[PDB]
């Protein structure tokens, strides 16, 4: 493998976390773990720092917004924490059932491979052709505009995906960090927790 | 008949036949296997239909929908969403209530009736949840419980399968759905969702009759 | 134990000054005589080594949980004990009492080729649990059946290292008990803790013996 990535800095694991045997299982379904927790770490991350980008800025979707431009405006965490508790559980009941059908390795052999265990390239969202929805279109690529590109075109794009995962993984960090306690940047609000809080415990 | 448990694959794919708690042998009172996971079975259809059943009275009774002439509408209009309703009716007809179920059940399992209908107990090489006619001690007794006007009296056998699976499922989900409602009444728990406003039965759901009884 | 303690450490090995390897022990034999003490010896590390992490956690933050939680942290985890309350202290004893009754089992002991320790079987050696009336997920040793794939290599460096910081530990907990009560017995620490009460008398707070 080597993950060319960037070519001066090849491997760097203080913590022997490669030629691990976690939960008591071989080197190489382990190695895909780690892979596969890295590129969705960065994909969340990515996504947290735009969805940051755009609630800093009061950037609410102006269709109905009933509940969205209801409050104010205010610590971009605390967004989260005025939302309803009702809101909030369904999204996080919607985020296990894709994480669900991503490792239903029925599903996964009726499209590619389970990332431990199996071939199982790092990062594969299948489709939605067997759960009784005909569902417009899947998770991955909705409207079509990769259905047809180069296999280097594409190692080039998870390359720069992990690249960029691991940079805005460090950049939603410090944009978190900053909400608490001022690093290296301006322009913060306040500090909003991090957990769902509001009810419950 | 472990092998015959294939079927889970027919009530859902991908998530095939499930078991961590692994019940699929665990011998029941020193019986075989097939009969053990044979109780399992009809313990599992029972669970569902009384769930599915329990589910849409749920329903009703917190839309009130009382009978016309009955005259055991004394109960309070407002009412919790249903165990007070329950607990409400005087105790003789909650006592014929559990009596008529108890013998439905002895009706449903003797094997007498079970083998002149040509089918036997469901842990001896039956299907589950059967529930045979009326060839009763003298009563005429029209309309046995199962399709009573005859709405499936023709059917394929594809059709009785799939809702055969159907059963299964829905009851599976009713189970859950029922059991969300009695936690949303008592230490509600289900917040989301909130199950959509049901008051709460402080007391017991599991405590039938007004007084103990001592038993 | 034999003098294969050279491998455990060189420059001292077999130090042994009360000699204690043939005093014959209830009369069972010197193998027997080395058996239960090579137990006793790792059976003392183990209960030190988590102890003293067990301290290093108990001092700072406790389990949020509720019974053995909103009692003051600022004192000394001794008297922490003797604030539980008295069922508390019979159901932590009496758990371990199962341990050391299932563990001592030569027929439990047999079902995975060992025996009991002085009989010949190994000093260490806690049962796979997988024969109690009923079954339970998780077992005691390697619970998730992570580190039993590695070789003999790594289990004789990883026995050798649980003696050696087991020696290291008794030590370091009794050492840091003593400093609770009779302060400034150890001028290392000299910061920590108060409360005479004897930390060898769990039910001292609740009743008395006569
Ligand atoms: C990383 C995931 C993530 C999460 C958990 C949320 C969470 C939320 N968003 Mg959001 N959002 C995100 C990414 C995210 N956003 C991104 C990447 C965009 C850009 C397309 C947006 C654009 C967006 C709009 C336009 C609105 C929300 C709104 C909301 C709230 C409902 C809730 C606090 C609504 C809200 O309450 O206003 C802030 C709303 O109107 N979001
Ligand atoms: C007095 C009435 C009565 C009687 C005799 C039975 C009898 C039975 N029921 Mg039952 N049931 C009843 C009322 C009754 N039911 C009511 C009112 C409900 C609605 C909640 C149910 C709901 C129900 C379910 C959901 C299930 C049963 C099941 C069973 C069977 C096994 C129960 C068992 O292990 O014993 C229990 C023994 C005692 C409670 C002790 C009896 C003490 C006296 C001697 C048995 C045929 C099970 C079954 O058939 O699965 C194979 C099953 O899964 N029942
Ligand atoms: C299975 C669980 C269950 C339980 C324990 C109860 C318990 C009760 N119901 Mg009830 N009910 C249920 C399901 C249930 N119901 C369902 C599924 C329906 C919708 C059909 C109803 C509709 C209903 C009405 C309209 C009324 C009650 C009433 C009552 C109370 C008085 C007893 C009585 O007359 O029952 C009568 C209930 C039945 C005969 C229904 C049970 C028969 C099966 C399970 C469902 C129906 C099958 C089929 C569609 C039959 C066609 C309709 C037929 C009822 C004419 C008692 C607390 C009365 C009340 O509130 O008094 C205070 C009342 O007026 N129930
Ligand atoms: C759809 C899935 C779903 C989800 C996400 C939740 C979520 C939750 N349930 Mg819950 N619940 C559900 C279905 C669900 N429920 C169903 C179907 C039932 C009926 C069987 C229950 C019955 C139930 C009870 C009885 C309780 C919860 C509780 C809780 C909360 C956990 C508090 C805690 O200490 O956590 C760690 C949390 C809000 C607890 C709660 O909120 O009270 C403290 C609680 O006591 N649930
Ligand atoms: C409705 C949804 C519509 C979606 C449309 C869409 O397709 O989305 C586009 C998309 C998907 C895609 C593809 C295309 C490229 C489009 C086409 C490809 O085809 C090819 C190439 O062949 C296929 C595919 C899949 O690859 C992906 C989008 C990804 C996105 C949007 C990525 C933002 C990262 C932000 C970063 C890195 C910043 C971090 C932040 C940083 C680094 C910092 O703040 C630095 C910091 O120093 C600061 C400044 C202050 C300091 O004190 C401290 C810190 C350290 C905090
Ligand atoms: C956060 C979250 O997850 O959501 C929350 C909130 C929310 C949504 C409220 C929840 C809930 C509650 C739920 C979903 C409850 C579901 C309840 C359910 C699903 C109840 C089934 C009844 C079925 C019946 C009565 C069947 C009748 C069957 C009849 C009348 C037949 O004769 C069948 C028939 O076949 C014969 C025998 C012969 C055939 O020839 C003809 C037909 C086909 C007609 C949750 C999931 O708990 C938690
Ligand atoms: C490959 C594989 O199989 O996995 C590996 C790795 C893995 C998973 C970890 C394994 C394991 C099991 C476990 C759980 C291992 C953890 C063991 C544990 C928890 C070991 C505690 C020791 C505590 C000590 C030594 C305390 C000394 C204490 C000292 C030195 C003192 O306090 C003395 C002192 O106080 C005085 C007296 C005065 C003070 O002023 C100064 C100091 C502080 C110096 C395996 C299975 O074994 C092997
Ligand atoms: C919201 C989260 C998220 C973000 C922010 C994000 C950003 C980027 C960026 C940065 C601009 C690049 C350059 C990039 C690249 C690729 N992505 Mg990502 N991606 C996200 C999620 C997913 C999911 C779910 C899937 C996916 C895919 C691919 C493939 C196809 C490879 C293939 O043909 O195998 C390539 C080349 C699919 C996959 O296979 O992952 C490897 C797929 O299922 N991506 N992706
Ligand atoms: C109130 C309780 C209750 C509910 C809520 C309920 C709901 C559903 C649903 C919708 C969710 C479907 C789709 C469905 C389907 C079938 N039911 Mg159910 N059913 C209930 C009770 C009974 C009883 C007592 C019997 C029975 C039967 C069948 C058969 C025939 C199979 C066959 O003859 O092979 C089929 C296909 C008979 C039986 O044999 O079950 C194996 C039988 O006597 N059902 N049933
Ligand atoms: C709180 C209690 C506790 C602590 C703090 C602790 C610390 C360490 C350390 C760190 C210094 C090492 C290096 C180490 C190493 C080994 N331990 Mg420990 N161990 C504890 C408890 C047990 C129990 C209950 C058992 C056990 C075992 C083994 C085996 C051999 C396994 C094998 O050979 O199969 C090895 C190599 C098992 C046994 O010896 O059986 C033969 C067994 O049952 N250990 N252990
Ligand atoms: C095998 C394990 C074990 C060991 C190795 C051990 C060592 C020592 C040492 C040596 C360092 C001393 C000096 C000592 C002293 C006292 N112990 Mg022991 N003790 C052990 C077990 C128990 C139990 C089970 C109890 C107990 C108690 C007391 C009382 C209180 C008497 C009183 O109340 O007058 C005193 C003074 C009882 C208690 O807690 O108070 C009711 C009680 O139940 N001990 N104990
Ligand atoms: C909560 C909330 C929000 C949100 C959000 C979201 C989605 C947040 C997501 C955050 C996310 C996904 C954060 C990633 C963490 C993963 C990390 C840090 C891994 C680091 C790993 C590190 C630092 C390892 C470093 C190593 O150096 C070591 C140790 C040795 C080196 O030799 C080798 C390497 C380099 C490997 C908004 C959008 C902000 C507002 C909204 O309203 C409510």
């Amino acid at each position: 493998f080597a993950k060319e990535l960037n070519p001066v800095v090849g491997y760097w694991d203080p913590l022997n976390l490669s030629n691990g045997e976690f939960w008591g299982d071989s080197n190489s379904a382990t190695i895909g773990f780690l892979r596969e927790s890295e590129i969705k770490h960065g994909r969340v991350a990515m996504a947290g720092f735009v969805g940051y980008i755009v609630h800093a800025n009061d950037i609410r979707f102006p269709w109905d917004k009933v509940a969205m431009a209801a409050p104010k405006g205010l610590s971009p965490q605390e967004l989260w924490d005025v939302t309803p508790e009702a809101a909030k559980w369904q999204i996080i009941l919607t985020i296990a059932f894709l994480e669900f059908w991503r490792e239903n390795s029925y599903i996964l052999s009726k499209e590619g491979e389970q990332h431990y265990m199996r071939g199982g390239k790092p990062g594969y969202f299948p489709t939605f052709s067997e759960l009784p929805h005909p569902v417009p279109f899947n998770l991955f690529d909705p409207f079509g505009f990769s259905k047809n590109a180069s296999p280097e075109k594409k190692a080039k794009g998870l390359l720069a995906e992990v690249n960029n995962g691991r940079l805005a993984m460090i950049g939603l960090m410090g944009f978190l960090s900053e909400a608490k306690v001022p690093g290296s940047v301006p322009a913060l609000a306040n500090v909003g927790i991090r957990p769902y809080a509001g009810e419950v415990m | 008949k472990a092998d015959l448990e294939a079927l889970a694959k027919d009530l859902n794919p991908a998530v095939g036949f499930w078991d961590p708690l692994a019940l699929s042998d665990y011998s029941f009172w020193g019986t075989s296997q097939e009969a053990t996971i044979g109780f399992l079975r009809e313990a599992e259809i029972k669970h569902g239909r009384i769930a599915m059943a329990g589910f849409v009275g749920y329903i009703v009774h917190s839309n009130d929908i009382r009978w016309t002439f009955d005259k055991v509408a004394a109960s309070v209009p407002t009412g919790l969403p249903a165990p007070a309703v329950w607990d409400a009716i005087p105790d003789i007809a909650k006592w014929q209530i559990i009596l008529f179920v108890g013998v439905m059940e002895s009706w449903r399992e003797n094997k007498v009736v079970l083998e002149a209908e040509g089918q036997k107990h469901y842990m001896s090489g039956g299907k589950p949840g059967y529930f045979p006619s009326f060839d009763l001690l003298p009563h005429p007794v029209p309309f046995p419980l199962f399709d009573p006007f005859g709405i499936s009296k023709r059917a394929t056998e594809e059709k009785k399968a799939k809702g055969r699976l159907a059963e299964i499922n829905n009851g599976r989900l009713a189970m859950i759905g029922l059991f969300g409602f009695l936690s949303e009444a008592t230490v509600p728990g289900s917040v989301p969702f909130l199950k959509g406003v049901v008051p709460a039965y402080t007391g017991e759901v599991m405590a039938p009759f007004t007084q103990n009884i001592f038993t | 134990l034999p003098e294969l303690s050279k491998k455990l450490n060189p420059v001292l090995g077999y130090w042994d000054p009360l000699n204690l390897a043939e005093l014959n022990f209830w009369g069972a034999g010197d193998d027997a005589t080395v058996g239960f003490l090579r137990h006793a010896e790792i059976k003392h590390g183990r209960v030190a080594m988590a102890a003293f992490v067990g301290y290093c956690v108990q001092s700072n933050v406790h389990f949020p949980w509720a019974p053995f939680n909103s009692i003051p942290t600022n004192i000394a985890p001794a008297e922490q004990w003797a604030q539980l309350p008295e069922a508390a202290k019979w159901q932590i004893i009496l758990f371990v009492g199962f341990l050391e009754v299932y563990s001592e089992h030569s027929f439990i002991l047999e079902k995975y080729g060992q025996k009991h320790y002085m009989k010949g079987g190994k000093p260490g050696f806690f049962p796979d649990f997988d024969t109690m009336v009923h079954p339970v997920p998780l077992n005691l040793w390697d619970p998730l059946k992570a580190y039993k794939g590695a070789s003999a290599e790594r289990k004789a460096d990883g026995l050798l290292k649980e003696v050696n910081n087991g020696r290291l530990a008794m030590i370091g907990i009794m050492g840091f008990c003593a400093e609770a009560r009779v302060p400034g017995a150890v001028p290392a620490l000299s910061n920590i803790a108060h409360y005479a009460g004897d930390p060898m008398a769990p039910f001292a707070a609740n009743f008395h013996l006569p």
